[PDB]
């Protein structure tokens, strides 16, 4: 994924981000959850420790990460650890969070594709960080849309981001706490690599000395696929019922145990 | 450079040349006692405690309607 | 043990107040002077403390 | 209308961030401080209809997150504490609005700083109108947002880079606690709408009231900045003045205050909690009034004075005495403000100097700011009467009042704040207005006395004082610090008031310490505080411009030297941090993509099976000499080893190992 | 608009003046020096040098305080700098 | 004096100094707008809220004279003897 | 060298004694005695002992340094230092499709 | 590999081509080039990290011994706890939550 998802032209980006990852979260609610009920629930530790492993290394070292497109790419394997384990929950909510915060994804890792694989990279030709500073100068459009879609991958409230985020964090943490309280960590370090990587391109400084000729501001194409993009996660963020009430009875069906004074009725 | 024509950036070399050193770096890889005893911690040792410890305390606690005169503790 | 520069800690303290004679003297004079010296700077430390002293008086009969 | 507190300030708002070209600057400040003077006259309306009368407004309009049990509204409760809490954080928004439109006059972007005014107060709204945890949540993070943006609003500068990222990161470390808490308060309880928390919390498992106990006050002391996670607050100094006193000293502040006062009904069945919230409000009134007194500059002096402040609410709290946390929360708010707003006055008339050390004088060239900046720190130092009197002073007996050790402990520690509160009270006001000129010529030189032949009509810049729209607030933020306390505090505090009886606050009898408060504290302890405050500023005024070299003899002791830096420096605590957190996590990430990812994953991955498989290729493919007596033997000997496996009877295992073993050797060359 | 070039003289002009070290108050002028028109020794300077980054509120650096041996080059110096108040 | 800066930067929040010339009447149909929106907020929460007390007849609350719930309750209350 | 260290290392005496003597009249008194200092010294001509006297007073300056020494706003590291910087090329960009 | 210095040791005053980032254009960088510029954290350069550790705990250690002497001498309550009919039972949420001070044990 780090080389495929940066390497790839930017159509293609999107679609490996926003609908191929996707793909195994929705085989685990065909494949896992109602044919291997026994064996899902006795192996949850090992899914859990290693989702929790992911949400940990995987925050660290987007941290790290010089390209602007492999730190987009890096944070995605950090939200798919927290959907995975919210898919292992045997919850309601944190399988309902599971299916919302892949789809939350799918908008904001589409819109932050396009934000470094589709206009810094057409502009400058490099995907470096360190020859980005202050755009806010002069891209104002691009830094609100940029700044509004790195508040979506921290998890910020309204946008579905958090909605996801926070379902599929109280089954994981439901299920087993200590995986919950390691994986409540991504609060904080989602923020860290979001907010550090929002601050080093739209700020820090003026407009960065490597750029030669000035930049234009988004085009009104760049424009209306990061206003659409930003459009659904905050509608959904405001009102999650649009995609909650058409999961609430199918995904039941998923669900393994029962209540002692609620089950086997006569 | 990259199929349409992008805006003229004083590229510095030396940052260029970083950027490569980044992308090559596996090719250098080798086992040291270093290297070993850093992988080894990162891939057995902590996953295998988070492992254990999310296995010993598997279905040990529910919260759920839990009133006073009760216990967390289920197991 | 005195130091190999002429530096000793006790007497920069005993040089610490201000100099019977000092080159930049008149330059700096001003910031003591009528504006600034004791009376006038604390004159109205407490500003409306004056008037509100007689009117409490005449309050109190 | 209640409603319309709600949406008033969001709208204006808009009008100014995404339309400031169709309005400009004038247009956008009318709109926006129209906007929320509006606001603010309904929260007065609405102070009364809620408050006196004692009638809590419910309001439900669509539901936010609704799964099997969690049914989260966009929903709104007012009650007693919801129009206390609106009270200062909309009269100050209104006089910080106004004070803006006079103190960023030559900025280049007032339109977006007018709009981050506006959209910081509908958060905080949304903070207290919320009627459940994860819709308070909404305004917690809402003002989080609102705080980043303000204090990196000079964005080009990379000091300012660093604080924002200090505030929104340390405060996301208490939203993660206040995450896992409304996650226990959704496990034990099925929702967290407050009426359910609240009407179950005496019957839930004690254990579980200590862990969303804690897990709520961790979180309140990041947003209130206690000495665990306060490192953020100092550094939010970098914004423009008026973000310090309306965001980082009057109301975002004191969203934590309000989260533990709001959950009073369920932490009021912890004592654990409670004890905790005790200590650490002492702890923080001590360790942020010692920092104070070794800050050079004014702003930083003031926010070390608030963190002060805001440790003697959460102290409050940890007594039971929510009511007199609320009361000192809304008086503080008020003071505060005038002390950051008269400090704004100074930084302007000196050309943005903030350092006391080029202070002076003053006294004459800025009467009104002088004025107002001494009615602020007697109601600060809680001179009798003031308005800060009737709020600290209060906590301090009833922290005695609460005959116990921990209660006399906190009574001595916040005891000695107080002593050092008085002390950096008196070093702002004598180094900015009463000692002799520090600072050069410009700032003092008038035009009454000659000094220029040709550049007489201008060229003077003596440092006056600021306009209407800069002044105005002033003076109003004055009359409120003066009889405010006074005039409210029967409704705070009373004997047997029945102000918060909608169960705003809950205090169990069981924890009621006020009787002793008014009638078995002794009469020394009760005035203690006055004696302490009197004599030290007589203290420190005599030390300086009548000794003035005493102290000088202390800075320059080692051991003076060394408690001057240790304070100043903060504890150490921002050193520590960096070198050990921070640091400590950059080269994690340092290791995890230089020896794991772009290293031994790759070794013991992808690219060491292609080093070994295109060897292991190249090496078989070196038997095929095409030389037609060699592929005759190798067909013999492959007929011989099958002949061999199948005549012996050999172990399968036998076959295998045979298999990887000459792998092995094709792995070696030559 | 901004730094008048009377202002930096009269301002600097004062400021020598009231230098006990300075020979004559007589022989300042635009185009004075510090080391023969007015007297000044290595320390002396470093002392001016410090009251005219004092009385314009600048930190002048140390490679540029070398420059400055006469009162033109002074002037020129807070000409130059924006930040001068 | 002001900071230079690029006039081709398209910004919604303005700009620099930014003021049109037509800034009053922009901010008039605004405010109007604001207006029009603050009024049907208004109309949603004079219907939709809620309370359990009404207010004494003789006190002051202004609520009284849009709130659907306490002005039925004052309008069936004037109804004895 | 050895000139320009020793000029360097006066003004950073002076201004290190004021930084932590806030009062100027009390700092008069100690500036006159740390000139008076460098006087004691001026006769010495010895390479091989100049330096060894430039070394103790950079240590002395660092036993005595000022835990947050004054800054001019617009200095670096000042209050006001990069408040508002201007854009660094005021050229339009040039006619790019994008 | 430079020396593995932090960016804000070097001379503000130096002429950079970088004022902002005090780095000349083509200058030979780290591998932490990222975590080694001016945006990054800060580095305080007070006191070594041993002497901090001991002027913090001589602050902890001053701190418990003040409430050591307070533990000696701080007094004893000076009134009888308040007393409620019925325990306040009922309307504190009955035998099921917690009730108020009634003809107890002594304390
Ligand atoms: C932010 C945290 C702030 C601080 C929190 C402090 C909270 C304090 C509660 C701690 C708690 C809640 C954990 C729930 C977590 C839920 C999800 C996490 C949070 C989700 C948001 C964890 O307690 C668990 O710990 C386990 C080991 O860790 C133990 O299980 C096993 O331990 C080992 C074999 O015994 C094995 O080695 C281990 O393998 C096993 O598993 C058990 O002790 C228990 O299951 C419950 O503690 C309880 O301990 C017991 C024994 O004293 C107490 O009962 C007492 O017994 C009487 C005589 O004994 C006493 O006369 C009487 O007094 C009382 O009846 C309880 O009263 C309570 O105290
Ligand atoms: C839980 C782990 C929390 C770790 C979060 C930090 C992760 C690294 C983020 C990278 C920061 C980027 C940056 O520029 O740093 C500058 C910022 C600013 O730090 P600074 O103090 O160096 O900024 C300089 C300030 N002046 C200019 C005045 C000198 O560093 C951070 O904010 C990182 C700390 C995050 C909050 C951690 C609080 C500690 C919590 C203690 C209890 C646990
Ligand atoms: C959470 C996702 C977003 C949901 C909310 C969506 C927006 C809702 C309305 C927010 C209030 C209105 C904002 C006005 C925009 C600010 C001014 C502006 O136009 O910026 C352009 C300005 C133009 O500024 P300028 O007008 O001064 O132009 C000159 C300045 N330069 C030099 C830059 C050109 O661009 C910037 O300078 C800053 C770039 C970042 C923009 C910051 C985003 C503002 C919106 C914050 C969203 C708030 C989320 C709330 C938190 C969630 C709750 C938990
Ligand atoms: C922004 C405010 C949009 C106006 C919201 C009020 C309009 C309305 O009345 O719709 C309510 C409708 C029914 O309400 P419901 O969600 O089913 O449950 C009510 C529980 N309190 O529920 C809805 O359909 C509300 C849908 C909200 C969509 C908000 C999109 C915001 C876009 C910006
Ligand atoms: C009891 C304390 C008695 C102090 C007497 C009052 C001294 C006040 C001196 C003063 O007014 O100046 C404050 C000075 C720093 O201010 P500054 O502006 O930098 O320089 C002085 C300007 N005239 O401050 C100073 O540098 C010296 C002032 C005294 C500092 C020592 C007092 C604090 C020592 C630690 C006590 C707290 C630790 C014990 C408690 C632990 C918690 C329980
Ligand atoms: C009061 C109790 C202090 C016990 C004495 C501890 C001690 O010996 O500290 C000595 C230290 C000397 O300072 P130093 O820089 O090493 O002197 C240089 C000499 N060539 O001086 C110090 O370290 C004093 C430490 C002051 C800061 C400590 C933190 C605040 C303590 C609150 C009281
Ligand atoms: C899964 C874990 C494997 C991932 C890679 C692990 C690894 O260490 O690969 C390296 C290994 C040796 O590579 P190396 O020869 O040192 O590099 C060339 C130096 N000039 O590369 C190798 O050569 C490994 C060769 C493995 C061949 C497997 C053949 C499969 C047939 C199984 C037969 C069963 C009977
Ligand atoms: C799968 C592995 C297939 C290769 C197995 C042969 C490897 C063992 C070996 O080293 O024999 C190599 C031999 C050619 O002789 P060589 O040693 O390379 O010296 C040539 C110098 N001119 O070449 C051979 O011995 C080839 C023998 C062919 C028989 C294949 C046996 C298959 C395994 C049966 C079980
Ligand atoms: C600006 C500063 C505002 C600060 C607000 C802080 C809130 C707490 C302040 C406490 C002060 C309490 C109010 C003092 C005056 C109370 C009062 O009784 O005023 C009289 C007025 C008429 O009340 P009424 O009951 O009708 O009297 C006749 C009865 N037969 O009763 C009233 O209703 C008059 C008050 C009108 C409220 C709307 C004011 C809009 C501004
Ligand atoms: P002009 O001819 O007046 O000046 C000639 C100079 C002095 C510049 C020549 O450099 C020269 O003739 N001297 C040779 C170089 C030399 O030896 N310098 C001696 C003076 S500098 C030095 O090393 C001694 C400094 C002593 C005074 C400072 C000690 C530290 C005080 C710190 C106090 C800080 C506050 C507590």
């Amino acid at each position: 994924l780090l080389r495929a998802h940066v390497e790839s032209p930017l159509g293609g980006s999107i679609v490996l981000a926003a609908i191929v990852l996707k793909l195994s979260l929705y085989g685990v609610f065909r494949l896992i959850l109602p044919i291997l009920p026994q064996a899902s629930l006795n192996l949850t530790y090992i899914v859990y420790a290693i989702g929790a492993i992911t949400v940990l290394y995987a925050s660290f070292s987007t941290l790290r990460t010089v390209d602007v497109k492999e730190l987009i790419a890096y944070s995605s394997v950090a939200h798919a650890a927290i959907y995975l384990m919210g898919v292992f929950s045997n919850t309601i909510q944190g399988l309902e969070g599971a299916i919302l915060l892949g789809l939350a994804h799918g908008f904001v890792s589409s819109g932050l594709f396009i934000c470094a694989g589709g206009i810094l990279y057409d502009r400058t030709g490099t995907r470096l960080i360190y020859f980005f500073r202050g755009l806010t100068q002069i891209m104002p459009l691009f830094s609100l849309f940029f700044f509004i879609l790195c508040l979506g991958n921290a998890g910020t409230p309204l946008t579905l981001n958090f909605v996801g985020e926070f379902m599929s964090l109280y089954g994981t943490l439901e299920r087993l706490p200590i995986a919950g309280m390691l994986a409540s960590t991504s609060i904080i370090f989602s923020a860290a690599y979001s907010i550090y990587m929002y601050n080093r391109i739209a700020f820090g400084g003026s407009v960065s000395l490597y750029f030669i000729d000035c930049f234009r501001d988004l085009t009104k194409r760049e424009f209306f696929i990061l206003f659409t993009l930003v459009s659904f996660t905050v509608i959904l963020g405001i009102y999650p019922s649009f995609v909650l009430d058409g999961l609430h009875y199918n995904i039941s069906s998923v669900v393994y145990g029962i209540e002692p004074n609620a089950s086997y009725l006569t | 450079m990259a199929g349409l024509q992008h805006y003229k950036i004083a590229m510095d070399p030396a940052l260029v040349r970083l950027g490569s050193m980044i992308s090559n770096r596996y090719k250098y890889f080798r086992w040291t006692k270093r290297t070993a005893l850093v992988s080894f911690m990162y891939v057995v040792v902590v996953p295998s405690t988070i492992g254990y410890l999310a296995y010993k305390t598997d279905g040990l606690w529910d919260l759920r309607a839990k009133r006073r005169g009760d216990l967390i503790s289920e197991r | 043990k005195p130091n190999i520069t002429g530096f000793d800690m006790r007497e920069f303290l005993r040089h610490t107040k201000t100099p019977t004679y000092d080159p930049w003297e008149r330059h700096e004079a001003w910031r003591y002077t009528g504006r600034f010296s004791r009376f006038n700077r604390f004159k109205g430390a407490l500003p409306g403390f004056g008037i509100a002293t007689v009117a409490f008086t005449a309050y109190c009969v | 209308m209640y409603l319309s507190i709600i949406i008033l300030p969001l709208l204006g708002s808009v009008v100014s961030g995404f339309f400031g070209r169709k309005v400009g600057v004038s247009g956008a400040q009318l709109i926006t401080c129209s906007s929320v003077i509006i606001t603010t006259i309904l929260s007065i309306i609405a102070f009364f209809e809620v408050g006196f009368n004692n009638i809590p407004v419910t309001i439900n309009i669509f539901r936010w997150i609704d799964s099997e049990w969690f049914i989260i509204n966009w929903g709104f409760q007012y009650d007693s504490l919801t129009v206390s809490m609106l009270i200062p954080v909309l009269i100050i928004s209104s006089l910080v609005h106004i004070y803006s439109i006079s103190y960023m006059s030559s900025d280049p972007h007032n339109q977006r700083f007018f709009s981050y005014l506006s959209l910081f107060t509908f958060m905080m709204i949304i903070l207290v109108t919320a009627n459940n945890y994860l819709l308070m949540f909404v305004g917690w993070e809402g003002v989080g947002v609102c705080s980043y943006l303000l204090v990196s609003f000079w964005f080009t500068r990379i000091a300012a880079n660093q604080s924002s990222i200090s505030a929104f990161l340390t405060n996301r470390v208490g939203d993660c606690f206040l995450t896992v808490g409304m996650f226990a308060i959704l496990w034990s309880l099925g929702n967290l709408d407050y009426a359910t928390v609240f009407s179950l919390a005496p019957y839930i498992n004690s254990n579980v009231v200590i862990i969303i106990g804690i897990c709520l006050l961790i979180g309140a002391m990041a947003k209130s900045s206690q000495v665990g996670l306060h490192v953020w607050l100092p550094m939010a100094m970098e914004g423009p003045t008026p973000v310090s006193a309306l965001i980082h000293a009057a109301t975002m502040v004191t969203a934590g205050v309000y989260l533990l006062m709001r959950s009073s009904p369920l932490i009021e069945y912890s004592s654990t909690v409670l004890l905790l919230c005790l200590w650490l409000g002492a702890i923080t009134t001590v360790f942020s009034s010692l920092i104070g007194l070794f800050q050079q500059d004014i702003k930083k002096v003031i926010a070390y004075s608030t963190m002060s402040q805001l440790g003697m609410m959460v102290l409050s709290i940890g007594l039971s005495s929510y009511n007199i946390a609320l009361f000192h929360l809304v008086n503080h708010a008020f003071y505060k403000a005038l002390l950051f707003l008269g400090a704004g006055s100074v930084i302007h008339a000196v050309a943005d100097n903030q350092d006391f050390r080029k202070f002076g004088g003053l006294i004459s060239y800025l009467p009104l700011t002088y004025s107002v900046m001494l009615i602020a720190s007697l109601s600060l130092v809680a001179f009798p009467f003031m308005t800060g009197f009737y709020s600290k002073d209060f906590i301090l007996e009833s922290a005695y009042g609460q005959f116990s050790f921990s209660g006399v402990a906190v009574y001595i520690i916040a005891t000695i704040g107080a002593i050092f509160t008085t002390l950096y009270s008196v070093k702002v006001l004598y180094l900015t207005f009463l000692s002799n000129p520090n600072g050069p010529r410009t700032y003092y030189r008038l035009a009454i006395d000659n000094f220029f032949s040709a550049q007489a009509i201008k060229s003077y810049k003596p440092a006056h004082e600021g306009d209407f729209f800069l002044t105005l607030p002033l003076v109003i933020l004055a009359l409120f610090s003066i009889f405010f306390g006074f005039i409210t505090k029967d409704i705070f505090i009373g004997l047997g008031s029945n102000f918060f009886v909608d169960n705003s606050l809950f205090i169990h009898p069981i924890h009621e310490i006020m009787i002793d408060t008014e009638f078995a504290v002794p009469v020394l302890f009760k005035l203690l505080p006055f004696i302490f405050t009197i004599s030290f500023s007589v203290i420190a005024l005599t030390l300086s411009e009548l000794l003035s070299e005493l102290v000088i003899y202390f800075k320059f002791s080692r051991f003076g030297y060394n408690i001057f830096g240790f304070f100043n420096q903060r504890f150490l605590i921002e050193f520590f941090y960096n070198k050990y957190i921070t640091n400590l996590i950059l080269n994690l990430g340092g290791q995890i993509t230089k020896i794991l990812d772009k290293g031994s994953i790759e070794l013991f991955g992808p690219y060491g099976l292609e080093r070994g498989l295109v060897k292991l290729s190249k090496n078989i493919s070196s038997l095929s000499t095409s030389h037609v007596t060699t592929y005759a033997l190798y067909i013999l000997v492959g007929f011989i080893l099958y002949l061999i496996y199948n005549n012996l009877l050999l172990d399968y295992s036998y076959l295998l190992l045979i298999i990887i073993l000459l792998l092995l050797l094709m792995m070696i060359g030559e | 608009e901004g730094l008048q070039k009377v202002e930096v003289y009269e301002r600097i002009k004062s400021l020598l003046a009231g230098f006990d070290k300075v020979n004559d108050p007589n022989n300042i002028t635009e185009t004075a020096h510090f080391a023969n028109d007015l007297g000044l020794d290595s320390l002396d300077t470093v002392e001016v040098v410090m009251a005219i980054e004092e009385e314009f509120s600048i930190e002048i650096p140390d490679k540029d305080a070398d420059q400055i041996h006469s009162v033109d080059k002074a002037i020129e110096y807070i000409l130059r700098q924006p930040d001068a108040h | 004096p002001k900071i230079p800066y690029p006039k081709h930067v398209w910004s919604p929040a303005g700009g620099w100094y930014a003021q049109p010339a037509n800034w009053k009447q922009n901010t008039a149909i605004f405010g109007l707008v604001i207006f029009g929106i603050t009024a049907m907020v208004w109309k949603y929460s004079a219907e939709h809220e809620v309370r359990h007390k009404m207010p004494e007849p003789d006190r002051f609350y202004p609520s009284r004279y849009w709130v659907k719930q306490i002005k039925d309750y004052e309008r069936a209350q004037k109804e004895k003897q | 060298s050895n000139r320009q260290a020793a000029l360097s290392l006066y003004r950073r005496a002076l201004k290190l004694a004021l930084d932590w003597t806030v009062h100027r009249n009390l700092w008069r008194g100690q500036a006159l005695y740390i000139r008076s200092l460098f006087e004691k010294n001026r006769n010495v001509t010895d390479p091989r002992l100049q330096r060894a006297l430039l070394k103790e007073t950079e240590k002395l300056l660092e036993k005595w340094k000022h835990p947050d020494p004054y800054c001019p706003p617009t200095a670096p590291g000042g209050s006001k230092y990069e408040r508002n910087l201007p854009v660094p090329n005021l050229e339009p960009p040039p006619p790019l499709k994008f | 590999n430079p020396p593995r210095i932090k960016r804000q040791f070097r001379d503000p005053h130096a002429d950079w081509w970088d004022k902002q980032e005090r780095r000349n254009f083509g200058e030979p960088v780290h591998e932490d080039h990222d975590i080694l510029g001016m945006f990054s954290p800060y580095e305080y350069t007070w006191i070594t990290p041993g002497k901090g550790l001991f002027q913090i705990g001589l602050f902890i250690a001053s701190f418990l011994g003040l409430c050591y002497v307070v533990k000696l001498t701080y007094p004893d309550r000076v009134s009888y706890p308040r007393e409620f009919e019925g325990g306040l039972e009922r309307e504190l949420g009955g035998a099921g939550a917690v009730r108020a001070f009634l003809c107890l044990d002594d304390e």
